[PDB]
């Protein structure tokens, strides 16, 4: 809901009042993250691409 | 004395001797983007969008507030003033809000006009905007100050027009307020017109808030009959409901004003 | 177009996008990408003299290097004094121009001693080096170094400022510029350490007290 | 930064008109069609001349020019039925833009291939 | 426009009685030539196009008509010129063009 | 608590009749968003000027607007003319 | 030359004409435009692709970045555009009307009453 | 600072603002400056005999028994008050410090000075001490750019050459009420330091500057040559 | 010649050291109210002449012909309307301090003069309208008024020469705008100090509706002195076109700030070596010098060694004259630190009756605040320098205009210290992706 420009209690707040607990909102990590302009969560693809088959 | 000869973009033009630069180019069907100049309302130069390149000049000359000087070429069609009118908007677009969505002057807003036509076509200030709460001022005046750009207009209407004392321009430097130094509500049974003169998104009929945009208006013009006078106004309407009315131009009934 | 028009460029040394129609300098600029031949590069170049840009000189000199077009006679005769004149007509605004067109011909091994001549004066004597970024200053130190065709002095420069832009190197502008200096042998024992690892404290680096004391 | 020519300031919207009066009016009946001749007084060497002064000096163009605007291609050479020589000039002409047009052609027109 | 073009005054040339007026625009082609023609020489006007050589080889591309009885310029309206379609239009009721 | 249609409570909800068991809006505006929005509590905001856009960047919310949080009266919130998130002061 | 639209006047493409004008001729005519359009798109996909990289001084060997979709992809379909457009592209990678307000006001003339188009009668084939 | 009045009932109203009769009497003489059909040029002697006997800050009661005096709408005269930033709409501290923040100050050593000052008081320059006996605000160019840095207390005796100490000082002073007021160390008022180099001839100072002029005969000349340039 | 030595001889601001008493018997002292009927005698014709001659540019901010402006004056309002004559006593400039020594040290010679004009102009009336800052100094010269008053030099009658002159001082607030001519006569009217539309002449129509003509406090301090002096002794101190001498007023960092007096044309490097012992450090620590207020443009080291404290010697140089305010940097002052406070005293002055000004100002603010900490770009000092150039001429008053030639003149000047700070903040902080949302607030 809110951005890192917000007080680390108040996003903290917010996040506790539309009940999430899903979406990390931690003060310490908000603290550290403020104004921050990261580009994204990124994964990596490793090779070879094969199916995982459960085989026993 | 009589007829002064001019040059409006290279066309020669007689005009009258005591009208205005932005007379004779409305006489000639010049239209000069203009914010704070009304044609009923007292000249001042609040705004810069009237400054106007003249030939042989060393800056640009408000067209409202400057009159016709015989002989002189205005070159309105100019890089120069292109570039001056630019200037103008962008200056004045600095502070705007962005409530255009959220504002009932959308579609009908003078700032989005020039900005669209006389605009330079992007913005430039990246930091953060100015900001200044509204005020209250009954059911009839919709205060919207954070869009209000201190045009004057309803110090000058209000003065001038209705007669009431109660607008006028308090603080200074970017944190001027358009608006009542103290919290009252403003009747003066011209309330309707106010909304009518702020030139931006200041202020709004608070009935018709939030009612509809210009795009959806069905405007027909007929004559009221809820005064002696009768006075002609445009009654816009959507579907089988009216939506609103705004006073028409009718200088034999009640100039452009209504109760 | 050119009908009761005047090519004349504004600003009297370069001449902007701004001053011509927009479909011109489409068309310019898809000519330069779709010239296939040094003769036809030529040709178009000397035709399109009078609304030629630097940003279309640019895309021409990056066509003929991601092409590995060759560079002949006509390039050494015609090409050459087009360039010097651009070159001649450059400006501080030009940064992005002039770093490309020297990485190019430096990559492309483009052997003209008066062009590398203006090229240096340009970037050494005028001290616009400051405006080419640090990636960019490495890009084109690599280029000069491809051709061997580099002053020691400007190579200085550029060691300092690598010293000095140790945070911002990123892995694979500081291997690009790892090669340009050890294949031309120019560095010094702390611009290795800072190849090692650029984002290390000072600690790790040694000099960097008298590196940062000469600035820029 | 660069905010100042966001606009484009050329754009392609230059446009030409040419107008040319009718290839066999008379000089005296391009007079007599403009006013400048009297639809009467005709044949008398006089008042021909000062119709003929006053459509130049008034007109800006010769009575015997038939262009009255060459926006287009701001040519001089007037073509009038008594200017036998004007059409034959004029059909060259057209015979060797015909040429050059189709001798400018990429891929339209090629007659080697 | 950098390719040769010329007006088609030939046309004007053949029929010797009508005043050719002639228009030409960045807004279209390089080879695109607007002219207003009366319609009383409208027929021999297309059989001379259609049975000339330099000219026989023509085919009619389109054909529609533009209703210029409420053809009105909304915006720009002192920029109108003494040579303007948009006149010309606003002077007549309707407008047959055919390409 | 005050009875509606009064001049307070026309001089205090801008000249409107404010719901308080939001359901009269959740019938006309067909949505129980005004209490879903009045759910959440008032912020303290230390800055007198806020930059508010309902989300967390730029075109992921709404477009930012400049709230004043400095007003005649202290402690006085502002909800966002873009959200339904209110800001107010820190202190006064 | 006078028709030509958007990108065919500088790149290379055959054209097949009937000598019959019968319906096999169309067949043909058809298939041949297939296989010629394939080709003209390999082309034109080609023209903004950055076919060459920086090689090394030292050797021979390509310096192929790590951490590029350079080094992931060899096509760029925003290079051309960047190289010669810088500004416009700048402006619009950064500017928004979430963020800008005269974009905003750009936004809502051209989501409400559109962009005035100036007076004129023009015909465009492709 | 805010434009519009704030809600504080000190400002409502309510607050009860009489002017004195030396006040009404000293009236008399400021309305004579100005014609009689416009007394509402004298509104700034108002404000100024307003702020200096209502504690320097200025009750919206007052600004309307000043309307009312003027004839001058309520509007008018808050704009007058708000458009000038001589004048306080709210209750100030004792001591209004006021220090010098433009350029001209700051290369004497301003900002070294105020952070003396502020660590003397220990409240922000900002806002106000909850002692309630000082306010500070980093003031424009007083005048005194020459003899920086320079302060000012409640609007009159402006102090120059303030070093840390010399601040220091003359802050223990306010205090105790005796401040040398003006510059604080050796400077000739506008004669700074190291030396005077002007006028240091006294002499001519005290030769009574007796310039004598026969304006009849240089009159009869200028007449004379406007007549033969005529001619 | 080789101008910059004026002696105690020909000096009008005698007292400026405060070497005596500012009131009556000082001032008689001083040459006050001294043949001044015969002054008077001699016309209002035969005065200004004498003022033309002597060669008088405008002692505040534009160095127009003082003899023009006044002569400007209509001789007979047909329909009875007034005459004001205004002196601006109210500089609150930075950097410029000659008025305020004016004011508290040579407090009748400032009142012949106002009399001299009005007698020349016709004026009935005039206002000293003295800064709102200066409130010992009001008190001094309301002090000085009275004296002369009592004196008989004005009133009804006005040293007994068949003219009655009024005089009123005018007790402003802390308005820099009405430091303006046409913001002060709206001040004096009883509302804000906004500038009014140009060209509205106030000679044509001033203060109260009657014709009005407004002067520099030192242009009509000089107005008695140079005419009992004559016109060549004035106009001997000086290049051509720039007649007369200059209380130059020095500050900074220099070693010895003051303010003296001194022939116009005064070479830069002599002026300050000699009144103040130079800069402290030497000449070659000095890093700026603004030559006017803090409207004029910063000068460089070079231009400071080669220039001379004239308004065409300074128009060359790029700087103007203007009050004379003479602000010396040393070496050590980071000028974007300067440049911000001086944004920051310029926005706290623009009325904000244009938006231009208002809007350029603020941005100018937020510009600078930025670039100290290097949280920008050199194509940001290419904004800023075109905000710059927006922001003049198209502003109501001058001083639109006035807070874009100090910025344009530090961006001319500073490229390289701004560029390497700007280095410096970058190599301190690298960051790939740049937030798409505005600058954070400050
Ligand atoms: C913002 C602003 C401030 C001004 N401040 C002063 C000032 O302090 N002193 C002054 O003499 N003129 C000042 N002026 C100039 C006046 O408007 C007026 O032109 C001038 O006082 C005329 O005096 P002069 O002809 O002797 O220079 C200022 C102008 C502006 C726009
Ligand atoms: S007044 Fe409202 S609609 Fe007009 S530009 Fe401002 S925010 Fe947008
Ligand atoms: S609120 Fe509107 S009408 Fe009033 S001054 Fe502001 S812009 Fe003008
Ligand atoms: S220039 Fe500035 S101070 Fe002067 S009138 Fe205009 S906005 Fe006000
Ligand atoms: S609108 Fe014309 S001067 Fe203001
Ligand atoms: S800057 Fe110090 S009082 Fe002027
Ligand atoms: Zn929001």
């Amino acid at each position: 809901a809110l951005d890192n420009s917000f007080s680390p209690e108040n996003i903290a707040q917010v996040q506790s009042s539309i009940g999430d607990k899903v979406t990390n909102i931690d003060t310490k990590a908000l603290a550290l993250n403020h104004q921050t302009e990261e580009y994204h969560k990124t994964s990596k693809l490793v090779y070879p691409i094969r199916t995982n088959l459960v085989v026993e | 004395n009589k007829q002064i000869e001019i040059f409006i973009d290279g066309k020669p033009a007689k005009v009258d001797d005591s009208y205005t630069i932005f007379q004779a180019c409305y006489e000639n069907g010049v239209i000069v983007p203009r914010f704070c100049y009304h044609e009923r309302l007292s000249v001042a130069g609040n705004c810069r969008m009237c400054l106007v390149e003249v030939e042989n000049v060393p800056k640009p000359v408000a067209a409202c507030a400057s009159q016709v000087v015989p002989g002189m070429k205005i070159k309105t069609k100019s890089e120069k003033t292109r570039i001056h009118r630019g200037n103008v908007m962008e200056f004045l677009l600095a502070n705007h809000p962005l409530d255009c969505p959220i504002c009932d002057q959308g579609g009908e807003c003078d700032l989005q006009d020039i900005s669209s036509v006389y605009g330079y076509g992007i913005s430039r200030y990246n930091e953060y905007k100015r900001a200044v709460e509204d005020k209250n001022y009954g059911p009839l005046v919709a205060t919207s100050m954070n869009r209000c750009i201190h045009c004057t207009r309803c110090v000058r209407f209000a003065t001038q027009i209705a007669g009431v004392e109660d607008l006028g321009k308090t603080g200074r430097g970017k944190a001027a307020e358009i608006g009542t130094y103290v919290e009252k509500t403003f009747n003066t049974e011209l309330s309707g017109n106010v909304v009518d003169v702020c030139p931006v998104g200041a202020l709004t009929n608070a009935p018709y808030a939030f009612t509809s945009r210009p795009w959806e208006l069905k405007s027909f013009y007929t004559s009221d009959v809820f005064d002696t006078l009768g006075s002609a106004i445009q009654v816009d309407t959507r579907g089988p409901e009216i939506m609103r009315v705004l006073p028409r131009i009718h200088e034999e009934i009640n100039e452009e004003w209504i109760s | 177009s050119q009908r009761g028009r005047d090519y004349t460029p504004s600003n009297k040394k370069y001449l902007q996008p701004w001053e011509l129609e927009r479909k011109e300098y489409v068309e310019l600029s898809l000519a330069i990408q779709s010239a296939y031949s040094c003769k036809m590069l030529s040709e178009i170049l000397k035709d399109n003299l009078y609304m030629l840009t630097d940003y279309q000189l640019s895309f021409a000199m990056f066509h003929l290097w991601n092409h590995e077009i060759p560079i002949d006679n006509y390039f050494y005769n015609v090409i050459s004094p087009i360039l010097k004149e651009y070159i001649t007509r450059f400006d501080r605004e030009c940064n992005k121009s002039l770093a490309e067109i020297a990485t190019f011909l430096g990559r492309m091994n483009v052997q003209d001693d008066a062009l590398w001549k203006v090229i240096e004066t340009k970037l050494v004597q005028e001290r616009l080096y400051r405006y080419i970024p640090l990636n960019d200053l490495i890009d084109l130190a690599h280029g000069m170094a491809t051709a061997n065709r580099g002053s020691q002095e400007f190579y200085n420069i550029v060691e300092n400022v690598i010293i000095k832009h140790r945070l911002r190197l990123i892995p694979d502008k500081i291997a690009v510029a790892k090669d340009c200096f050890t294949a031309r042998k120019i560095g010094s024992p702390l611009l290795y350490q800072v190849l090692e690892n650029p984002q290390a404290e000072a600690h790790e680096l040694a000099g960097l007290k008298e590196h940062e004391q000469l600035k820029i | 930064h660069n905010i100042r020519y966001h606009h484009e300031i050329h754009t392609s919207d230059q446009t030409y008109h040419s107008s040319y009066d009718p290839v066999g009016e008379t000089t005296t009946e391009r007079l007599v069609r403009y006013g400048y001749l009297n639809k009467d007084q005709v044949n008398n060497a006089e008042a021909v001349a000062a119709a003929a002064k006053e459509f130049q000096e008034k007109e800006k163009r010769s009575p015997s020019n038939n262009i009255i605007i060459d926006e287009i291609s701001n040519s001089d050479k007037p073509i009038t039925k008594e200017n036998r020589e004007s059409v034959a000039h004029h059909v060259r002409q057209q015979f060797e833009f015909f040429r050059e047009v189709n001798a400018e052609e990429v891929w339209s027109v090629s007659i080697e291939e | 426009m950098q390719n040769k073009y010329m007006q088609p005054i030939q046309l004007f040339i053949v029929f010797e009685k009508l005043n050719s007026k002639m228009w030409i625009s960045k807004k279209l082609n390089s080879n695109h030539s607007i002219a207003l023609i009366p319609s009383n020489w409208f027929y021999s006007i297309n059989l001379f196009l259609k049975r000339e050589l330099l000219f026989s080889n023509i085919t009619l591309i389109e054909n529609s008509a533009i209703d210029t009885i409420s053809y009105n310029l909304e915006t720009n309206q002192n920029d109108l010129d003494k040579t303007n379609i948009e006149n010309y239009f606003f002077k007549n009721k309707m407008l047959v063009f055919y390409n | 608590n005050l009875n509606p249609y009064s001049y307070e409570a026309l001089k205090e909800n801008h000249w409107l009749v404010s719901d308080s068991s939001k359901k009269n809006s959740e019938w006309t505006h067909k949505s129980n968003a005004e209490q879903l929005i009045a759910k959440v509590p008032i912020i303290y905001v230390d800055s007198n000027i806020v930059r508010c856009i309902g989300g967390t960047e730029i075109n992921a919310g709404h477009p930012q607007v400049y709230i004043q949080l400095d007003t005649r009266k202290h402690g006085t919130p502002q909800t966002c003319k873009y959200c339904g998130l209110r800001y107010a002061k820190k202190m006064d | 030359k006078t028709e030509t639209y958007a990108n065919y006047y500088y790149l290379n493409f055959r054209s097949y004409t009937g000598q019959h004008g019968d319906c096999y001729d169309r067949f043909l005519i058809r298939m041949n435009e297939m296989c010629e359009s394939l080709n003209i798109v390999n082309q034109s996909i080609n023209k903004i692709s950055k076919f060459n990289n920086i090689v090394s001084i030292n050797t021979k060997k390509n310096i192929l970045n790590k951490e590029n979709f350079n080094r992931q992809t060899t096509v760029l379909p925003h290079l051309v555009l960047s190289y010669l457009n810088k500004n416009d592209y700048n402006l619009k990678n950064t500017k928004n009307d979430y963020n800008s307000m005269e974009e905003l006001i750009t936004h809502f003339k051209y989501w409400s009453k559109g962009l005035k188009v100036e007076s004129g009668y023009t015909y465009q084939s492709v | 600072r805010l434009a519009a009045h704030r809600k504080n009932d000190d400002n409502s109203d309510s607050v009860p603002f009489e002017f004195t009769p030396e006040n009404y009497k000293e009236i008399e003489k400021i309305l004579a400056k100005y014609p009689l059909k416009q007394k509402r040029s004298a509104v700034m002697p108002l404000l100024y005999l307003v702020q200096e006997q209502n504690n320097n800050w200025v009750p919206l009661s007052a600004m309307k028994k000043i309307a009312k005096l003027l004839e001058m709408p309520e509007i008018d005269v808050y704009e007058v008050a708000t458009f000038y930033t001589m004048y306080n709409r709210e209750p100030v501290g004792k001591f209004h410090l006021q220090i010098c923040g433009t350029t001209p100050c700051q290369l004497c050593g301003s900002r070294e000075i105020t952070k003396a000052i502020e660590e003397y008081t220990q409240t922000k320059l900002g806002h106000t001490s909850a002692d309630g006996k000082w306010t500070l605000e980093e003031v424009e160019c007083l005048g005194a750019c020459s003899n920086a840095p320079m302060i000012q207390v409640n609007n009159k005796w402006v102090y120059e050459d303030l070093t840390t100490e010399n601040v220091v000082k003359l802050l223990k002073d306010l205090e105790s009420g005796t401040d040398k007021k003006g510059p604080q160390n050796h400077r000739n008022q506008v004669e700074g330091p190291l030396g005077r180099s002007t006028l240091k001839e006294k002499d001519f100072l005290s030769g009574e500057i007796r310039f004598s002029r026969d304006f009849a005969k240089a009159k009869q000349d200028w007449v004379a040559q406007k007549e033969q340039e005529r001619i | 010649r080789s101008y910059g030595n004026l002696k105690d001889q020909d000096r009008i601001f005698t007292n400026l050291y405060r070497d005596g008493d500012p009131f009556v018997k000082g001032a008689l002292k001083r040459g006050d109210w001294h043949q001044t009927k015969e002054i008077l005698s001699n016309g209002p014709e035969w005065i200004i002449d004498e003022i033309k001659k002597s060669g008088l540019r405008g002692r505040g901010g534009a160095g127009f012909l003082s003899g023009l402006k006044y002569s400007f004056m209509p001789k007979v309002n047909p329909d009875g309307r007034p005459s004001y004559l205004v002196i601006n006593s109210d500089e609150s400039e930075p950097g410029t301090c000659k008025d305020r020594e004016i004011l508290r040290n040579d407090p009748h010679k400032l009142v012949e003069g106002a009399l001299v004009v009005g007698f020349s102009m016709r004026a009935r009336a005039a206002y000293i309208y003295i800064r709102g800052e200066f409130w010992v100094e009001a008190n001094i010269l309301q002090q000085a008024i009275d004296e002369a008053y009592a004196k008989g030099f004005i009133g009804k009658n006005a040293c007994g020469s068949g003219y009655d002159f009024d005089v009123y001082i005018h007790r402003g607030a802390g308005a820099y705008i009405c430091g303006e001519e046409t913001g002060l006569i709206e001040s004096i009217e009883g509302k804000a100090g906004q500038p009014r539309v140009k060209p509205p002449f106030p000679a044509n129509a001033g203060l109260y509706g009657c014709p009005t003509t407004v002067t520099n406090v030192e242009t009509v301090a000089v107005c008695p002195t140079i005419m009992r002096r004559g016109a060549s002794w004035f106009a001997s101190f000086g290049r051509p076109n720039n007649a007369g001498t200059k209380l130059y007023c020095i500050s900074g960092h220099v070693n010895n700030p003051c303010t003296v007096e001194e022939e116009m044309s005064i070479p830069l490097r002599e002026l300050l070596e000699k009144h103040c012992g130079g800069v402290r450090g030497g000449w070659d620590n000095l890093l700026a010098v603004i030559p006017g207020g803090s409207s004029v443009p910063m000068m460089p080291k070079n231009v400071c060694d080669d220039v001379l404290m004239d308004f065409d010697a300074l128009k060359a140089v790029g700087s103007g004259l203007g009050t004379a305010a003479v602000i010396v940097m040393d070496k050590s002052t980071d000028p974007i630190d300067a440049i911000l406070r001086l944004s920051k005293f310029y926005k706290h002055e623009s009325c904000g009756q244009c938006t231009p000004c208002r809007e350029g100002t603020g941005w100018i603010v937020d510009v600078m605040e930025r670039l100290l900490v290097g949280n920008a770009d050199y194509a940001e000092i290419d904004m800023l320098q075109q905000v710059t150039q927006q922001i003049e001429m198209h502003t109501i008053c001058a001083l639109g205009d006035a807070a874009a030639w100090p910025v344009q003149g530090l961006i001319k000047n500073f490229r390289e210290e701004i560029e390497d700070r700007i280095d410096s903040y970058h190599a301190k902080h690298p960051q790939l992706k740049k937030s798409r949302k505005s600058n954070p607030q400050i």
